[PDB]
């Protein structure tokens, strides 16, 4: 049974590669 | 009612033979959806020697119609003045060809 | 600085084609403006990152939904009746009654049965509990932040990579076939040793304990003696049951060959034993090329003196290595070429020689696969034509290659393409001959009069694999062959009793049916050969166009005059050779789905006497097995499969849709736009909210695009309903 | 025997076919009366049909489980009527057609209006090409030999490579 | 490797390649190559003959001694295609 | 009949008619004289 | 540009000129028979016929193409067919007579079935006779690429060097030993054939005793 805390730390983690993912797309755009 | 109407018998060939379905009436061949059985039931066509007959005559229109094509390009070709006489031609048209083809059906 | 900064053109544009155009043209990176090759080079390096990702990403998703709403753990006490789960449905439309119908699986929610294998893949991988797919879960994303973040680094100025360090061919074929093939076969044999064969025979070997626990009894000591048939000795048992310790053996790497008795899948044992091996095989091969010290190999001194005496093939392969090193669609060709031979091989082999346990009696997930695999194969063989053409009419040096063994290809271009076309028509006329044949003798009531050909060729390959039914007694098949008495101490004895049995999709029986399938098989495969060979030697010119190159690879045409140019550009040739594609593969996943239901049905009689006719094709096959899918849902009620249903509809709305694009062409819509405009701008109220980009009909090429799209999305999402609500709905 | 095929002779699937397919149109029979023309040719039809399968049980065919012939076509010659002799005739009868095809279009090409001689045939020497191209594998090798066959490369278009 | 730092080995022109081909065995005599391709071919048929025809191969028992030695046949080919360069070559 | 007329027979699409139906009954005819031939 | 009605798709300055060239005639090679021009009128004398025999024009096949060999080959062909048939013929009848060597515990050449002989000796015996013939044939064949082609230069067809010098110095006895070479090699090339074949099929050669 995965738990809410485990959840709320995987979303954390995928934050912050949505953030990753946005610096690479803007230095992919210039 | 019981029999079904045919009026095309394929020859025995490859085994197309079986397209000779049982139609009823000690005959065998293809089914006909065209309602020419009850368009002649209608006209009053009770025998086959009236069919003939008919097939007949119109072989002879058609070889007439042939004739006439010929005649009227090669022989004797009408004017486009004959062509434009509208007028006319639906006096013949209306009167002559649809009231009195009425005429006779009914008759 | 329009939205195609790239593209001045399209800036300048002031249609609504603009937007099209960038869009479709935003990733042809080669023809964009002010681009050096350098920069081109560490863009595709920065793109290839985020791609991996993505990949990344995706797995970590699936692995996460798993275990939050799957019901992984239940499923591995029983896994040939629990349904696999692959996520919770959400969805505010649904009704009382389809939320009954889609709860299901034992969970107390809506959701979707899974169908793509992953449940038997991470259990035979030795996957437990749904905190091991958590974790899993977990290092994906961590990999994927890593990956943005390196494709981040990499486009900074002090991380940019050079065009002589990108261009470096043996390096990197060094390392990618040492390292990256062989140390990660290694290292998967490493995993199934330490942790796969433990879990299938009872053993909980994690993180915590994999240091302590030994995966053999022995240790590595009789690998540092040599004496490695310790390692052999004692297999696990026919009466082993997979995951428990009874009947469990010690060997890490044998060779038994056949398949596990319960799970009919392959030995654990067998697989790591080889990856181990193709592991060592290419570390030793990824020693071949010169890299910094002075042993090695040049491919550009192999390439320039391979040619043979007389001018055989002309110069040889002089010049190839400056072609290949300088363009990257050739590169992308042949990657693509070798990557669809890779997946046509893996769908073949999955299904033959299933690897994961009790997926054979999986019917649905099989088929999917397969069905999955042999799509994406043709893709990728359609996408390595196309990018060879775009090499052609885009990066192709006559000079470089002055009388080339590439340059030859273009000189006998004439016969190649001539035979290609005799082949093809010779196939497809006998082939549909033959086939109208036994319907007309089946119409006409005398089946006796069928041209029904043994596959007597296929039936003696078969034979000798070790095939008996058949009698031809070849080979394997032959008791006192040197062949079977060489082998028969190894493989063999477990092999052949896999052949032999009857329960098994490997070396399926064949038949006159088989026979004319896989002549049409070889029809389509020789059609799209040709139209895709065509396009890409026509790409350059033609006797109706010699300036093509100048035009490039996707022009619409040149004009009604000379008769008409319609479809003359070479990428019409990638359009007209994915109808081809479409087409070969569909046969190929029909006669798969066919002659795997019937035999899973126990009614293979019903194949071997129907599939010799198109009739039969069509009635026993789509006729009788659409009953499940379009029953989905009815006026009476609905069932799981009326998401399939109404997918089955959708994707028949979107194929017939494309036909539109694909029959209607432009000037028709061009006329009605600028009606269209013209009331726009008459009506009063809407005259004062006014467009931008001013309306236009869709390109030419771009039509055909959007139909092909069309073509292509309705196909998928109609057969994919089908092949999995019918084996759902019967369950063989 | 090969393939784990059987004769038909001795195959009770293709007995038991015979059977259905007689008891089918004796069957069908009941329907029409004794001495009629659909009589009679339903009975040429039973008797073309045992004919035809005890003609299939003669010449040596393969049935198969399903009760059907089946054809080797690998080079044997216990089956050779079935597809290496048939073969061998359409060879001989397609390279006639090609050759008297041909040879019209080599005179052709003398006449001098060429593209009307295309659309109207000259039929007294067209019957000649048609009778002379039954000796073409000579005639063929012979060209051949002589260089008259094939055209040579280089006058041939051929598209800007 | 770059595209410069590689010697000119086409002999499309020539009757025979350039010794140039034979990289480190450039200098090695014909003979010496004919005598070692017809060592190194008999003594990987040998071992091919005993591991596998000779004694069938088991998998609990096999030598390894000549599992090695058989690589020596296209070992042997290569041996022979040099010894004919070689001849060739004139060296 | 003429040499106008027997051109126009020679035409391409009334020969082919004419050879084809020749063709087509020879077929039919042997099929009646040597029915259901499987095989040589 | 030469023999050939079309230019060899090998390419200029890589062997066109060498495929390309003038090449010798079937009438400048000694294989002309007189028995089949032994009829009243037209004939030949010394066992050589004016011309020789061709039906189908296999030799002139290079005009079409060089992918077909030359007649230098097709001599190199014919008489190392005819050698070989020539021992072969005389092996098979002397050991049909049941003549052996004397052998051994190991082996026993004992054997008259010729199709079955080379099976009953030990792996060792006939892998020298293989190995022999695949060194031989293998070493005194160099430069038949050439013959193939056509350069009659380097290597005359059927001359091997073994015992050349007994060839006799005025041409026409060394042409009459040519082919008396030729007519024994064809001889035996169709009398193994046809013992192979009456093997194979009784009766394909009435005249058999084997
Ligand atoms: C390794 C895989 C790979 C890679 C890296 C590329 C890369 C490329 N391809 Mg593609 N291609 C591939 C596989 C690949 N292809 C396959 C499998 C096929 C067969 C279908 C093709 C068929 C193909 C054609 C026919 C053409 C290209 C072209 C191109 C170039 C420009 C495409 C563009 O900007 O579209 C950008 C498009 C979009 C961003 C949106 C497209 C919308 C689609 C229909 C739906 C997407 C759903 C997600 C680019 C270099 C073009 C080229 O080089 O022109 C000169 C070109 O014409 N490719
Ligand atoms: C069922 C539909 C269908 C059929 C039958 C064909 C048939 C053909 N296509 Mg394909 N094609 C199709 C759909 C189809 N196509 C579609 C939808 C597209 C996408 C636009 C294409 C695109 C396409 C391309 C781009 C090419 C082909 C080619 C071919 C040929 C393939 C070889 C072959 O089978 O020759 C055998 C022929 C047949 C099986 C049919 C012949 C006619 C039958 C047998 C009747 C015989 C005559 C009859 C007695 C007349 C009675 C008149 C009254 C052939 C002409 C390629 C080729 O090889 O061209 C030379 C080619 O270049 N096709
Ligand atoms: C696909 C490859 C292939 C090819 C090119 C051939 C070619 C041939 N086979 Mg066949 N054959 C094949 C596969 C093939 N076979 C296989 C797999 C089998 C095993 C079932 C056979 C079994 C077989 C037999 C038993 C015979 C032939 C024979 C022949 C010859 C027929 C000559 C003729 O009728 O005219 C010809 C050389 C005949 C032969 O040898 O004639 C001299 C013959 O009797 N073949
Ligand atoms: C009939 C075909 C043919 C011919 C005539 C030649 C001829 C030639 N090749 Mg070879 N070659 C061929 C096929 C052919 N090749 C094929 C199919 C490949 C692909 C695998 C290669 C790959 C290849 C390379 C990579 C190179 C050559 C080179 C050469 C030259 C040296 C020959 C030599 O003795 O090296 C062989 C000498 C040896 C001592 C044997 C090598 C080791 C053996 C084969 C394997 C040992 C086991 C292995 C390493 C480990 C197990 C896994 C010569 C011009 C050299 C060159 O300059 O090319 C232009 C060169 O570097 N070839
Ligand atoms: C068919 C494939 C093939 C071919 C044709 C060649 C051909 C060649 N390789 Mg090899 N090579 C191959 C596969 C192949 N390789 C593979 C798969 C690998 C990866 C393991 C290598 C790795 C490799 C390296 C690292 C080197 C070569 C080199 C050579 C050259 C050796 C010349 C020689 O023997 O001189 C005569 C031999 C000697 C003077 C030394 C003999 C020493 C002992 C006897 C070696 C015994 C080894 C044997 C396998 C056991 C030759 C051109 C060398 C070279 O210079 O290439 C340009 C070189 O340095 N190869
Ligand atoms: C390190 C890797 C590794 C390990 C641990 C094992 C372990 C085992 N293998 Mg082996 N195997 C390997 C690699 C490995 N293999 C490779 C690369 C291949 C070639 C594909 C094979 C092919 C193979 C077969 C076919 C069989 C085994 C079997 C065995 C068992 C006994 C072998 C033995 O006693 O050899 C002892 C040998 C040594 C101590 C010396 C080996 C030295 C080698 C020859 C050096 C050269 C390697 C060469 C260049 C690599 C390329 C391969 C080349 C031979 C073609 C054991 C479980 C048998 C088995 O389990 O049957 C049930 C069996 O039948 N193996
Ligand atoms: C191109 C493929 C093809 C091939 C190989 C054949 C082959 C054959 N067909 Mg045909 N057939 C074809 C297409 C083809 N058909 C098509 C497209 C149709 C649909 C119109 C038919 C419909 C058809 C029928 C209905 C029949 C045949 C029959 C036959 C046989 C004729 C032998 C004969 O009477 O010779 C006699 C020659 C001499 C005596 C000389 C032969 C096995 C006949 C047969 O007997 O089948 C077993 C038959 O009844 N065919
Ligand atoms: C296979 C062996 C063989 C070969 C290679 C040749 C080669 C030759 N013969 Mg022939 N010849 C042979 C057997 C052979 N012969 C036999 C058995 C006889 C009958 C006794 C003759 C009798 C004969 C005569 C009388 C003459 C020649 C001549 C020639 C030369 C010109 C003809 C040619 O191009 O032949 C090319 C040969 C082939 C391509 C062989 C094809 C065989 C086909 C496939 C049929 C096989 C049937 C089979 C046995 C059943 C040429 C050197 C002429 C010559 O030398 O003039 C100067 C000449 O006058 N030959
Ligand atoms: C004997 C077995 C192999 C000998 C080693 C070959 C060699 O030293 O390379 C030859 C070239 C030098 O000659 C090179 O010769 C080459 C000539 S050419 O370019 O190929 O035409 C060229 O690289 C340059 O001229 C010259 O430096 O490089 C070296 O000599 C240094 C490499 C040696 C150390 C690296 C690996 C050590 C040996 C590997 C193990 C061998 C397996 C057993
Ligand atoms: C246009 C172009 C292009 C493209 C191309 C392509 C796309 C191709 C493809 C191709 C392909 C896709 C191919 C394939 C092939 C295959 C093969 C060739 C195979 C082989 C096989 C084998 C050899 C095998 C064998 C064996 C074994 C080993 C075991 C078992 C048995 C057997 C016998 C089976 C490019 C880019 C280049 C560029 C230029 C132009």
């Amino acid at each position: 049974m995965i738990t809410d805390g485990q959840i709320f730390v995987a979303l954390c983690i995928a934050l912050t590669a949505a953030i990753l993912a946005i610096g690479l797309g803007r230095q992919l755009y210039v | 009612t019981a029999i079904k109407p045919s009026a095309q018998v394929v020859w025995p060939i490859v085994g197309q033979e079986i397209l000779n379905g049982d139609v009823g009436g000690g005959f065998s061949g293809v089914q006909i959806t065209s309602g020419v059985f009850q368009m002649w039931r209608a006209s009053g066509i009770t025998n086959e020697t009236e069919l003939y007959w008919t097939a007949m005559g119109g072989l002879v229109m058609s070889a007439l119609m042939v004739f006439a094509g010929w005649f009227h390009y090669h022989k004797a070709a009408p004017k486009l003045e004959w062509f434009q006489n509208v007028e006319s031609m639906m006096n013949h048209h209306l009167a002559g060809l649809l009231g009195l083809g009425c005429l006779s059906w009914s008759g | 600085t329009k939205f195609p900064k790239f593209s001045q053109a399209l800036a300048q544009d002031p249609a609504t084609r603009r937007i099209w155009y960038g869009i479709a043209t935003a990733h042809d990176l080669e023809s964009h403006d002010g681009m050096t090759e350098e920069n081109l080079y560490q863009k595709i390096f920065a793109s290839h990152f985020g791609h991996l990702a993505i990949i990344f990403l995706w797995t970590s998703g699936n692995l996460f939904h798993v275990a939050w709403q799957g019901n992984f753990q239940q499923w591995v006490l029983n896994p040939l009746k629990v349904k696999p789960i692959a996520h919770a449905i959400w969805d505010p439309h649904f009704g009382q009654s389809a939320i009954k119908a889609f709860t299901r699986g034992g969970v107390s929610y809506p959701v979707n049965i899974a169908t793509s294998g992953v449940y038997h893949w991470w259990y035979t991988i030795g996957m437990r509990t749904n905190e091991d797919l958590y974790f899993g879960a977990l290092g994906l994303l961590i990999l994927s932040t890593a990956l943005l973040f390196a494709g981040w680094l990499h486009l900074q100025p002090k991380f940019r990579p050079g065009i002589a360090w990108f261009k470096n061919n043996e390096s990197r074929l060094n390392h990618h076939l040492s390292g990256l093939f062989g140390v990660s076969s290694l290292a998967w044999a490493g995993h199934l040793i330490h942790v796969a064969i433990p879990e299938s025979r009872g053993q909980h070997i994690r993180w915590n304990n994999f240091t302590s626990t030994l995966p053999h009894p022995e240790g590595l000591t009789p690998f540092f003696t040599g004496n490695w048939g310790l390692y052999a000795e004692n297999p696990d048992t026919a009466q082993h049951i997979f995951g428990t310790s009874e009947g469990a053996g010690t060997a890490i790497l044998t060779f038994l060959g056949g398949f596990h008795p319960q799970t009919q899948s392959m030995w654990l044992t067998d697989i790591a034993h080889h990856h181990l091996a193709i592991a060592v095989v290419f570390i030793f091969a990824g020693h071949m090329y010169r890299t910094n010290w002075g042993i090695g190999h040049s491919m550009k001194e192999i390439l320039d003196a391979h040619v043979p005496p007389k001018g055989r093939l002309g110069s040889g392969h002089r010049g190839l290595f400056e072609t290949i090193t300088d363009s990257l669609h050739m590169q992308l060709g042949l990657a693509l070429a070798s990557l669809g031979v890779a997946t046509s091989l893996v769908a073949q082999h999955m299904y033959a020689l299933p690897s994961y346990a009790f997926m054979a009696k999986d019917y649905v997930t099989q088929a999917a696969l397969y069905t999955h695999h042999q799509y994406i194969a043709g893709f990728l063989m359609v996408g390595a034509f196309a990018h060879g053409a775009i090499f052609f009419v885009r990066d192709y040096d006559p000079e470089v290659n002055k009388d080339n063994v590439l340059a030859r290809m273009l000189q006998h271009k004439e016969a190649i393409i001539s035979h290609l076309s005799w082949v093809s028509l010779f196939l497809g006329f006998h082939t549909l001959g033959l086939y109208i044949h036994n319907d007309v003798c089946v119409a006409f009531g005398t089946p006796e009069k069928q041209i029904l050909f043994e596959p007597v060729f296929a039936q003696f390959i078969q034979a000798a694999s070790g095939k008996a039914l058949y009698g031809f007694d070849v080979l394997l098949s032959s008791p006192t062959s040197v062949a079977t008495v060489a082998g028969s101490k190894i493989w063999l004895p477990g092999w052949v009793e896999a052949i032999n049995s009857g329960k098994n999709s490997l070396f399926l029986t064949i038949g006159p049916g088989d026979f004319l399938i896989h002549h049409a098989i070889a029809l389509a495969l020789h059609t799209t050969t040709l139209i895709l060979v065509k396009g890409a030697l026509d790409a350059r010119g033609s006797k109706l166009m010699p300036d093509k190159k100048d035009f490039g690879y996707s022009f619409p045409c040149d004009g009604p005059g000379r008769g008409g140019t319609c479809d003359i550009s070479a990428w019409d040739a990638f359009y007209l050779a994915m109808f081809w594609m479409l087409n070969t593969i569909g046969w190929v996943t029909f006669y798969w789905h066919w002659k795997h239901m019937t035999i899973w049905g126990g009614n293979a009689a019903a194949f071997n006497e129907s599939s010799t006719y198109i009739m039969g094709w069509l009635r026993d096959y789509l006729w009788l097995n659409s009953s499940p899918l379009i029953n989905g849902y009815n006026a009476f009620g609905m069932n799981a499969q009326a998401v399939w249903a109404w997918m089955f509809l959708f994707g028949h709305l979107i194929w017939a849709t494309g036909f539109m694009f694909l029959i209607s062409w432009r000037g028709y819509w061009q006329e009605l736009i600028e009606t269209l405009v013209w009331a726009h701008e008459r009506t009063p109220i809407a005259n004062l909210v006014k467009w931008r980009d001013k309306p236009v009909a869709l390109s030419i090429v771009q039509a055909r695009l959007v139909g092909l799209a069309h073509f292509t999305i309705g196909y998928i999402f109609t057969y994919a309903p089908f092949v999995i609500a019918s084996t759902t709905g019967k369950f063989s | 025997d090969v393939s784990g095929l059987t004769p038909c002779k001795d195959s009770a699937v293709f007995k038991r076919r015979l059977d259905g397919s007689v008891k089918k149109l004796n069957s069908r029979l009941a329907n029409y009366t004794e001495g009629t023309p659909a009589y009679i040719a339903l009975e040429q039809q039973i008797e073309q049909t045992k004919a035809r399968f005890a003609k299939y049980g003669e010449k040596g065919l393969l049935c198969g489980a399903d009760g059907l012939p089946h054809l080797i076509a690998d080079g044997r010659l216990d089956h050779a009527g079935e597809f290496i002799i048939p073969g061998f005739g359409f060879l001989y009868i397609a390279g006639w057609i090609g050759w008297a095809g041909r040879s019209y279009l080599q005179f052709s090409k003398k006449t001098d209006k060429p593209n009307e001689n295309e659309i109207i045939i000259n039929v007294p020497v067209a019957l000649g090409m048609m009778a002379g191209a039954f000796i073409w594998p000579l005639a063929a090798w012979k060209e051949l030999i002589d260089g008259k066959l094939l055209v040579p490369g280089d006058e041939i278009t051929v598209s800007p490579r | 490797l770059d595209r410069s730092e590689a010697a000119d080995t086409w002999w499309g022109d020539k009757d025979y390649p350039s010794s140039v081909v034979l990289g480190i065995g450039k200098d090695v005599p014909s003979s010496i190559y004919g005598v070692t391709s017809a060592i190194a071919f008999s003594v990987g048929a040998y071992c091919i003959a005993q591991s596998n025809i000779i004694n069938i191969l088991s998998g609990s028992t096999v030598n390894g001694f000549y599992v090695a030695g058989a690589l020596l046949v296209p070992y042997s080919w290569g041996l022979h295609v040099a010894a004919w360069i070689q001849k060739q070559n004139g060296k | 009949m003429s040499n106008d007329l027997l051109k126009y027979l020679s035409t391409a699409p009334v020969l082919l008619t004419a050879w084809m139906s020749i063709t087509a009954g020879i077929i039919i005819e042997i099929q009646r004289f040597f029915p259901d031939s499987l095989s040589f | 540009a030469g023999p050939m009605y079309d230019e060899p798709l090998a390419p200029s300055g890589m062997g066109r000129e060498f495929i390309n060239k003038e090449r010798a005639p079937l009438s400048s090679y000694v294989g002309a028979s007189q028995e089949l021009a032994a009829f009243p009128g037209g004939g030949g004398k010394e066992g050589m016929a004016p011309t020789p025999w061709d039906p189908f024009c296999f030799s002139e096949l290079y005009k079409v193409s060089a992918n077909n060999p030359d007649v230098a080959w097709l001599r190199e062909s014919e008489l190392k067919h005819g050698r070989m048939a020539m021992l072969a013929i005389t092996g098979v009848m002397v050991q049909s007579t049941g003549f052996h060597l004397p052998g051994n515990a190991e082996v026993s050449f004992a054997n008259s079935d010729w199709v079955s002989a080379p099976t009953t000796l030990p792996p060792v015996v006939w892998g020298q006779v293989l190995a022999f013939v695949a060194i031989a044939e293998g070493q005194t064949s160099e430069g038949l690429f050439d013959l193939w082609l056509g350069d009659t230069s380097k290597r005359e067809p059927g001359n091997l060097g073994w015992g050349s010098g007994l060839l006799s110095k005025d041409k026409k006895a060394a042409d009459k030993m040519r082919l008396k070479e030729l007519k024994n090699g064809r001889l035996a090339m169709l009398a193994i054939m046809g013992v192979a074949a009456n093997h194979f099929i009784p009766g394909a050669l009435p005249g058999c005793i084997y």
